[PDB]
């Protein structure tokens, strides 16, 4: 991506001069995947498997995905929730 | 070798698109009405939609066809053959079961005459279906095919009461021989 | 043991491959212009587009193909055999279906002379295709091989007639054995 | 009771490993090269890529690869069995055909001497195949397997002819038994 | 009649749970620790992983596993009964593969002793498993189970011995019966 980081009004004398005003500066976040990359392990999804019938995957719409486990007369479900703990 | 023909007949279309003379019904809508109250009827002849008549069978909805009406002689031309007659019914019941239930419902007609229903995902009535049969050689004109479920009536707190709620049609899978 | 072969025939391929001496034309644009009015006809000899002839087959399109001229002889040298007999025809029609609708059609060949086909995709006209045949031994060199599709008259109001106006292309899934 | 092994072969591996005193080569680069132009061979020996030599067949693009120059027996030691012979071979023909489409080839080797390549897609030659064959007893070592696609030079305009330039590799599946 | 059991064995925490007097140790270590090596050992008794001894297996890891070691015996209580042999057992390698790639490696004990796995994923020796058999009778305490994996020698230039660095376990379906 090109982003727009700096934007300036100069304003030139007829004497070869420059007339200037401070420049408007932008700053974006980064995309450093190089450096920031953090290993976390997942015990939260136990039994998770993509050999059996398990998914990944939202139901009730609710924009983040679910836990679902489906046997063929009824189906599991795990809802992702919020930690009341630290963050 | 015999020409062998797969029919899949809709009972709700069977049922509103009945002559006005006998009445045509919604069959979502009966249901919930049969269902709610006692019982009652709807429709006519052999094409109805009433509970059961004998004992032990009052609580039971019965959905009753005839295969005169159903005019599967009219799908292919008499020029082929006039032996036509049943090889296999099955029956699926697109509902919204609860976590751990299910359908139960007896295929009758009026030994190979009855066929119960377990699951309704094209449930013929065998543990494993094996063509090496209920029904089979019952003609596609004559008969009347009764789908009886009991245990259907929601003021005797019937345990199928709520499932019949979730019933939007009724799809029979009917296999038939030409020769 | 034989050289077992399948060839995959596609009659729109075949019907607008035709020379120009026996009126090639399209079977998407001809089969809605012969269902939208009564009857009419298409091509020439044995690879015609046509409704008919007999007594109740008047409102059924035909599709006739000719074993000659799809040239399966030289699909493979004449060293490995001369004799080059069918084992098995299935037919696939990439049409649309309703809810719940089936297709009704008949494969014959001028009871293991015919086939019907139920659901249109890779259908044998079997149950269960067991290999343990209609048209098994029919040299592909010779004869006519058709496809009729009752109740295809839009004016005489076919329930078929409908389906035919999405119906692409006919698919034949011929096996053979070389011999 | 055998030790009964599948090993996957690549045709494009043998014929990029041959050493250069007979004549390695790229299986891709060379198919496009003589279907393209009527003549011309690759390799040498018996792992080689030339058409067919006798009548009906100088029009067949035959790819043969020697038994003993693929070294399957070193695949295990000879202290578990000195008697290595085929159960079964089938071919793939990776990235080919599209959905309704079809090859023709012919595996032989110098009515189970040859097989019948139609889809190759896993593909052995049979309509149902039944392990209770072509191939079966064949030696490890000895023989030459050769693959013929029919109606492959384009300078007779031969219906396999623009196919066979999509042609990336050929993958024998032998099925083989130690005993 | 008996009760048919499955058990599922991992050798990489058989090995790891060895005691401490008979020298425990990691599979995926000390494979590639002899694969890159060409010569060593791990482990003690009949729980090790070393090459083979015999002439024409000098290049060949094997990994060994005691049955008395498994604790099978254990698994249910002994008033079920104590006729408790193999029935059938299934190879599982999570390796990585390529796309056309094949695992040599033959399982033992010491023709229905030995067995070759050939793909590795719940791999059982047949070309289909029919239980209408190999290591079959042979009692869940007594012998010695080994997986021997031909061309597994780096410094000896063997064909296996990229395939072996990414292999993780050795998974044993050990299905046996109790009567």
């Amino acid at each position: 991506v090109s982003t727009l980081v700096s934007v300036r009004r100069v304003g030139h004398e007829d004497n070869n001069t420059v007339t200037a005003l401070p420049p408007l500066e932008l700053a974006y976040q980064p995309f450093e995947p190089e450096q920031t990359a953090l290993w976390q392990s997942m015990d939260v999804l136990a039994n998770f498997n993509t050999i059996q019938r398990w998914q990944l995957l939202d139901l009730k719409g609710e924009g983040v995905p679910g836990i679902l486990y489906q046997d063929r007369n009824g189906w599991w479900y795990r809802s992702a929730q919020r930690q009341a703990g630290e963050e | 070798r015999a020409l062998e023909v797969e029919r899949t007949v809709s009972l709700a279309e069977v049922y509103a698109g009945l002559p006005k003379d006998n009445g045509p019904f919604s069959l979502a809508q009966e249901i919930d009405k049969l269902v709610s109250q006692g019982s009652g009827s709807a429709g006519s002849g052999n094409n109805n939609l009433a509970f059961g008549a004998g004992t032990d069978t009052k609580t039971s909805l019965q959905a009753s066809v005839s295969f005169a009406d159903l005019k599967i002689r009219e799908d292919y031309p008499a020029s082929l053959g006039k032996i036509r007659r049943i090889k296999q019914i099955s029956v699926t019941l697109p509902a919204l079961l609860g976590p751990y239930q299910d359908v139960q419902a007896i295929l009758s007609y009026g030994g190979c005459e009855a066929l119960a229903v377990s699951h309704g995902m094209n449930d013929s009535g065998q543990f494993q279906l094996d063509f090496n049969l209920p029904f089979e050689g019952i003609a596609i004109d004559q008969g009347t095919l009764t789908l009886s479920f009991p245990n259907a009536s929601m003021p005797e707190k019937g345990k199928q009461a709520t499932m019949l709620k979730t019933l939007n049609d009724i799809i029979l899978h009917i296999r038939y021989t030409i020769k």
